[PDB]
């Protein structure tokens, strides 16, 4: 989904 | 001033303001019945969005958010937590009409300030790569029901990215520091509530039945199963045999051998388990090794590309993978923006400006990583290697790479999760071995892997590039320079081409006519300069289940849809009773 990386630290 | 009830990051919305329900759903889809998933590696709190842990299987999901996606489209959003959206021509603006139904899970109502709390939550306390996106955003309740937004710069993706942003009770989130773990599940609003729990082990999610939003178009015929528990697994291999005893219900394989020769038992000749080859024809994850081009022993392109060299997939893929796999080679792979043909005059005048810059094949090749005679030894690839090794001053001191000037052996690390399978992984150090190179192997849990992928404290390690069906602003976060610690950014480049190339890309946003050349030139840049080493990925999605579920007659493009599927009750009287597991 768009955005999720902004929100979010990168997992697996 | 426009009024909408739908949105699309490129072109209309498919599914009409009327609509009543997505076209790859059952709309009388029956409620019940549990569905037991794996995970593997651990978890060790439930805040997704902390700046450390382990996060829990599905608590990216524990929130409602203003506008939801269609999982048939790219990028459609329709109405959630809102009913509604005013706006600008020019994206610049919009104020948010909030549902009055909207409630968290405790009954309590979500609101304006709840959007305006959330907003600053993340601002103030959420991953650094926030603030640098959203600097120069406001969001701020104006009336109790309605959010306004307004952006320093006209951006629609912006915009619809906080329609994706998790609504939080500021009631329960005054009282947490977004950036710590949380060692119980938070205050939510979505149809899945965590309902029990073993740290570690399992997270179990229980329908929530009177879930304010069940009846929204958006959510017709999902959210079916009362129950969906995840149990974790430090082995995919132990992983595959408990699926086959029963243990869990639902296995995503990706292991071609596994597949090809594995799926057998008495259990799938009673037809208790049904195996499934969805193709599809849509954006793919695609699989790379990373390498970290901030550490010396990666630093030079003509390394980087010797190494590519030394990686032997249709060796790997006949010897170990029944030739299932598809060789990765782009970064928009499957899609209209994939640079598959030499660059046309729009791409030319976009990339002629950077020549001095940019690798000379951009121009002139198309991109194709190293085809191998399959055999493990191709002369011709190997024999490139060592000239371009020999040219970066590496040279052979008897049998071992040497630096010609300091004499340092090259060597470096392989960082591997130690629950997957990686059978290429002794093949490839082989190949290394005969061109003079040491690879460490480092095989480490799920915790310490997350944490050293996160800081890229690796040389080497596997990363999967998510399938961008467009060249979306998300970009910024995993390539430019300004993001280079948002944790996305896996070789660590920091580069003034990659950076004028993403500005293009987000300045024309929502142009599709510009956005074609753009992508597949800031394809050829991304490819070219060799910053991770292309693995493979494959156009279809092997699907295992024991049969006690049924599907709608469409699949969604973008999800496999699995929030779709309902309990079958007829197909499960024939398997065999849980209470044997
Ligand atoms: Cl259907
Ligand atoms: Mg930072």
């Amino acid at each position: 989904v768009l955005g999720e990386p902004r929100y979010a630290f990168n997992f697996n | 001033i426009k009024e909408s009830y739908a949105f699309a990051v490129l072109g209309e919305p498919r599914y009409a303001f009327n609509f009543n329900h997505f076209d790859y759903v059952n709309p009388a889809a029956p409620k019940g019945g549990q569905i037991t998933l794996s995970a593997l590696g651990t978890f060790d709190n439930f805040n997704r969005y902390a700046l450390r842990g382990n996060p829990g299987a599905r608590t990216e999901q524990l929130y409602d958010t203003l506008f939801t996606t269609s999982d048939d489209e790219p990028g459609s959003y329709y109405p959630l937590i809102a009913e509604s959206a005013r706006y600008a021509d020019d994206y610049s603006w919009v104020e948010v009409a909030i549902n009055p139904r909207a409630r968290f899970h405790d009954g309590s109502p979500i609101t304006a300030r709840d959007v305006e709390f959330t907003f600053q939550k993340f601002m103030t306390e959420g991953v650094p790569q926030f603030r640098l996106v959203y600097k120069g955003t406001t969001v701020k309740a104006i009336a109790p029901l309605t959010v306004r937004i307004e952006l320093a710069k006209p951006g629609k993706e912006d915009m619809l990215s906080l329609f994706s942003l998790p609504v939080f009770p500021e009631k329960y989130w005054k009282d947490h520091k977004l950036s710590d773990p949380l060692a119980t599940p938070p205050l939510a609003s979505g149809p899945y509530r965590v309902t029990s729990w073993k740290m570690g082990q399992n997270i179990v999610y229980s329908r929530v039945k009177d879930y304010w939003a069940a009846n929204l178009p958006v959510n017709r015929g999902r959210w079916n199963f009362d129950t969906i528990r995840y149990d974790y697994y430090l082995d995919d291999n132990v992983a595959f045999e408990a699926f086959k005893a029963g243990a869990f219900d639902l296995r995503m394989e990706n292991d071609a051998k596994n597949w090809a020769t594995r799926y057998t038992g008495k259990n799938f000749d009673k037809k208790y388990i049904i195996k499934d080859e969805q193709k599809n024809e849509s954006a793919q994850d695609t699989r790379w090794l990373a390498f970290n081009i901030q550490r010396p022993v990666f630093s030079d392109r003509r390394v980087r590309e010797a190494i590519t060299l030394a990686f032997d997939f249709e060796w790997m893929n006949k010897a170990l993978f029944y030739n299932a796999w598809s060789r990765t080679n782009s970064y928009f792979q499957n899609t209209e923006y994939a640079a598959r043909n030499y660059p046309d005059a729009a791409e030319l005048v976009l990339l002629a400006p950077m020549k001095k810059d940019l690798p000379s094949e951009v121009f002139t090749q198309i991109y194709q990583p190293p085809v191998s005679k399959g055999d493990g030894y191709d002369r011709d690839n190997l024999l490139k290697a060592d000239k371009l090794l020999n040219e970066a001053g590496w040279v052979l001191k008897g049998q071992q790479r040497v630096n010609a000037t300091t004499g340092q052996p090259l060597s470096f690390e392989l960082l591997l999760p130690a629950s997957s399978n990686s059978q290429w992984v002794l093949p490839f150090q082989h190949s290394l071995q005969r061109l003079g190179i040491n690879m460490d192997i480092r095989k480490v849990d799920n915790s310490q892997i997350t944490n050293r992928m996160r800081s890229r404290d690796y040389d080497m390690m596997p990363r999967v590039w998510r399938a961008m069906p467009w060249p979306s602003s998300d970009l910024q976060i995993s390539w430019s320079s300004e993001y280079i610690n948002s944790t996305y950014n896996a070789p660590g480049v920091q580069s003034p081409v990659i950076d004028s190339l993403i500005n293009q890309i987000i300045a024309a946003q929502g142009n599709k006519e510009k956005l074609l050349p753009l992508g597949r030139a800031l394809d050829r840049v991304l490819t070219w300069n060799y910053y991770m080493l292309p693995m493979w990925y494959m156009a279809e999605d092997r699907l295992a289940w024991w049969d006690k579920f049924s599907q709608p007659a469409v699949r969604p493009i973008y999800s496999l849809g699995i929030d779709t599927w309902w309990y079958d009750v007829n197909k499960a009287a024939k398997l065999p009773s849980a209470s044997k597991q």
